[PDB]
């Protein structure tokens, strides 16, 4: 055999793909896009 | 061995002369070796190489006469000639586009597990070489997404004129899907869209499809009506038969004490 | 060293003491086809042998068990247990006596020594143990040069244990099944000897011929161990043999070790990956995924999950996979975190940047049929997300918002979406309206009360599995 | 595949092909299961010589599948071979 080389050397696993979009993008999302109503 | 039976290599079959010579001559191969469940000294495999080439011309004669079971049967022979347990064979000039033939008609006959063991019996060489392998599988990506947009454009690119014969079978599996995917799944299409996708703009072929749906055409229109009637309900039949299932559920109360 | 002598003297005699001394009670336990209480214990300690010290990992003096135990392989009047106790006292040939090494040189007449000595009195686990345990714990030397045929010769005397197994003792041995356990393991060593440089051409018709002698008459676990071999060699070896199963599909009467049944359903579900039977594959590969929880901390569960979830990505939809994050997985980037990120996005440039950028690891995938409908899974994920979001959507929105260049291309994608039953859309083909809509009657009028024969058919199946489970004591 | 090849009216192709059958029978147990009807026709063809051998390897392949009783009836109607 089972080893042959290797003995010498509701959680996040659920969310990480949408939480990637909660990891790089849209930090102040409706707080600049929420500011589109009055800044524009 | 028989130095060259192919003395008319560019004069393959205007007749059935070398075809009958091919029946007697393949019959001579059958009398000689048999086939390849032979270890061989590679010199008895030399007429197996010539046997590969004359079964390539036997395939071209089988599509010349339109013998499809002997066509894919000789093609199955050629798949047994590359399934031949000695890979160490000389290289025939048709070695990849015979898999293009098998890929194309095997694509047109709607055998998709055969398409995947086609992509699996010799996977690694299907990517780079033979644009007649890369082009029917990217064309399979075109049948997957972007259909009815690249068929005749793809027909504009076959310089090795043996693939039009089976992309006409792909035209048949186009026309039945026009005969299932523009009417009786929508509301109404006008005459000009059936003119575009149903080519030659009024045969008795697009008429044959409009009447093949079981519907009578209007002027300058094809309604897709008269479908999905009565709002079916199955009134009390599951209330009968599912408690008929509860009967042998009480048998499951019976076998257990 | 002084610490190298005492340890194999201890654990080695603890192995054959319970092995021979307990298997004596097993075959003298005249009906023991399921007890085998030191057979499977012994194989549990042989999986421990491959981790730990072997028969003699050339343990720094002479590697002397091999010129010790297979000499006088004879189970006579019970002073031959004192011959093995002489083989306890002679373990100081390394320590006290003249050190004489006989590994790889005299091991072939040592393989002749179960035949050179007297009659084996019907305890073949010691002799086939002497046909496996010399050289298969020498696979770990990894030179595989002229000792391929030596380890193979030890499997030829194992084939002599097949001759003495199913060609001798014609009255209900029931050690035949334990020798199918040991025989199957050294068939995996036929893989670990043949398949390093060749293919198991003997065990093609001897795969089916050991299956022939292990078909119905005394078959137990040879069915799906030889079918694990049948299923596992014939994936790297060319296919259609899984269609050679399809005319003669025979699976276990009762499931084996849950590791074996787990990995077996992983193998045949991994065939249904390339067979593209997406319905059964998600539940038998889910079953196979959850059913093997024991693995080495650097992986093989990430191998089983990695090569598991590819067609699950190709279902058209997928959940966000498993639920137990692994960082050595994160170092190896095996099941493509970034590519399934490109799946749940409707992205194409970074998507084909993952495709083109990582193709040396797509070699480690070896399943390039993923991309040919996985770009299609990007566009069907887009139309499934937007169509699932909006009550009505039109080709003016989606057909060029997703840059399909034309109305009719989106009408072809919705043609394949209604063809797949995904959306209840409609298209007015007059002005360019996708006059899409959402169907009604989501209530529990009919559909869950129809589903409760699947829920409760499931429940009565677990009732009867609990009853049949109760039938054992 | 090599069993589908047998549309030639000369039976010596079928004896060549049974010479292939006992040769590469050690890998191809599946194809005769789709070629049962060919073993039925070539078995029920009287003057065709290979009906007895069709009962032989039909007893082999139905032995392989599990039709040991049709292997038995073919073993009856398989002759001295």
């Amino acid at each position: 055999m089972s080893e042959k080389k290797q003995p010498v050397d509701e959680d996040n696993w659920d969310d990480d793909n949408v939480e990637d979009d909660f990891s790089n993008q849209l930090r102040a999302e409706l707080e600049k896009h929420g500011y589109k109503m009055e800044t524009s | 061995m028989y130095e060259q039976l192919k003395g008319e290599w560019n004069r393959k079959s205007p007749n059935l002369s070398k075809c009958g010579e091919e029946l007697g001559r393949l019959k001579l191969v059958l009398l000689e070796l048999n086939f390849l469940p032979t270890t061989g000294t590679k010199l008895t495999k030399q007429q197996l190489i010539l046997a590969r080439d004359i079964l390539e011309i036997g395939a071209q004669w089988s599509i010349l006469r339109k013998d499809i079971p002997s066509f894919e049967r000789y093609m199955a022979q050629l798949k047994c000639y590359y399934f031949d347990y000695k890979e160490q064979l000389p290289e025939s000039a048709y070695m990849h586009q015979l898999l293009g033939l098998n890929l194309l008609f095997l694509l047109s006959q709607n055998r998709v597990a055969e398409f995947h063991t086609e992509l699996e019996r010799l996977p690694a060489k299907d990517i780079q070489t033979n644009v007649y392998i890369k082009h029917p599988v990217s064309l399979e990506q075109y049948l997957m997404e972007g259909s009815y947009n690249k068929v005749f454009l793809a027909k504009g690119n076959i310089p090795a004129e043996s693939y039009t014969f089976f992309i006409d079978i792909l035209l048949d599996t186009i026309r039945d899907e026009i005969a299932g995917c523009i009417e009786k799944a929508y509301e109404k299409i006008l005459f000009t869209e059936a003119t575009r996708i149903l080519f030659f703009n009024t045969p008795k072929k697009m008429t044959d499809y409009a009447k093949k749906r079981g519907w009578v055409l209007g002027p300058n229109n094809y309604y897709s009506f008269a479908s999905q009637q009565q709002k079916p309900e199955d009134t009390t039949i599951p209330s009968t038969e599912l408690a008929k299932q509860v009967i042998e559920y009480a048998r499951q109360l019976e076998m257990i004490v | 060293e002084p610490p190298p002598p005492p340890a194999p003297q201890d654990v080695e005699m603890k192995e054959e003491a319970a092995t021979g001394g307990g298997s004596t009670g097993e075959a003298d336990g005249k009906t023991a086809a399921a007890a085998a209480e030191h057979s499977q214990r012994e194989l549990d300690t042989v999986t421990l042998e491959d981790i730990k010290e072997h028969v003699k990992q050339l343990e720094k003096a002479v590697s002397g068990k091999e010129p010790r135990f297979v000499l006088r392989a004879l189970r006579m009047l019970p002073s031959t247990s004192r011959r093995l106790n002489h083989y306890v006292l002679y373990k100081a040939v390394q320590g006290f006596f003249t050190s004489n090494n006989a590994t790889r040189d005299f091991l072939l007449p040592f393989l002749e020594e179960p035949m050179d000595t007297e009659a084996d009195l019907q305890f073949r686990p010691r002799t086939g143990k002497a046909a496996s345990t010399p050289l298969l714990p020498e696979v770990e030397a990894y030179l595989q040069l002229l000792v391929v045929i030596f380890m193979m010769n030890s499997k030829r005397y194992k084939e002599a244990q097949k001759i003495s197994d199913d060609l001798m003792q014609k009255i209900s041995t029931q050690n035949r099944r334990a020798l199918d356990l040991v025989a199957a393991k050294c068939y995996y060593y036929h893989a670990r000897v043949y398949e390093f440089l060749d293919k198991l051409d003997v065990v093609r018709s001897f795969l089916h011929a050991r299956l022939r002698t292990a078909t119905l008459r005394h078959d137990a676990d040879g069915q799906a161990t030889l079918l694990n071999l049948l299923l596992r060699n014939y994936l790297h070896y060319s296919l259609y043999d899984q269609a050679e199963k399809l005319v003669s599909k025979s699976v276990f009467p009762e499931q084996a070790n849950n590791n074996e049944w787990a990995r077996y359903l992983y193998y045949t579900g991994r065939i249904k990956a390339i067979q593209l039977e997406y319905s059964e594959a998600r539940r038998t590969m889910t079953n196979a995924l959850r059913k093997a929880p024991q693995h080495t901390a650097v992986g093989f569960k990430q191998t089983v999950h990695k090569l598991l979830i590819v067609v699950e990505l190709l279902l058209g939809e997928i959940p966000d996979r498993l639920q137990f994050r692994q960082p050595s997985l994160k170092r190896s980037l095996m099941p493509y975190f970034l590519l399934t990120q490109a799946v749940r996005t409707g992205n194409l440039a970074k998507f084909n940047q993952v495709l083109d950028q990582f193709g040396e690891k797509f070699q480690a995938d070896g399943t390039y049929t993923l991309i040919i409908r996985l770009r299609h899974n990007v566009i069907k994920t887009g139309v499934r997300m937007i169509s699932l979001s909006y009550s009505r959507i039109s080709l003016a929105d989606i057909a060029q918002k997703l840059q399909l260049d034309s109305p009719e291309d989106a009408e072809f994608i919705v043609a394949k979406a209604i063809r797949d039953g995904v959306i209840e859309a409609s298209i007015n083909h007059e002005k360019g309206y996708v006059q899409s809509k959402e169907m009604i009657d989501i209530y529990s009028t009919r559909e869950p009360q129809l589903a409760f024969h699947q829920r409760i058919s499931f429940c009565l199946d677990i009732h009867n599995m609990s009853v049949k489970a109760m039938r054992f004591p | 595949g090599i069993i589908s090849l047998l549309d030639e009216d000369e039976p010596q192709l079928k004896e060549f092909a049974l010479h292939k059958l006992n040769a590469v029978v050690n890998d191809f147990w599946a194809e005769i299961s789709e070629s049962v009807d060919k073993i039925e026709v070539l078995y029920e063809d009287e003057g065709f010589r290979s009906r007895q051998f069709a009962a032989l390897v039909a007893s082999k392949v139905f032995y392989h599948l599990g039709a040991f009783e049709e292997s038995l009836n073919y073993a009856l109607g398989a002759g001295d071979l």
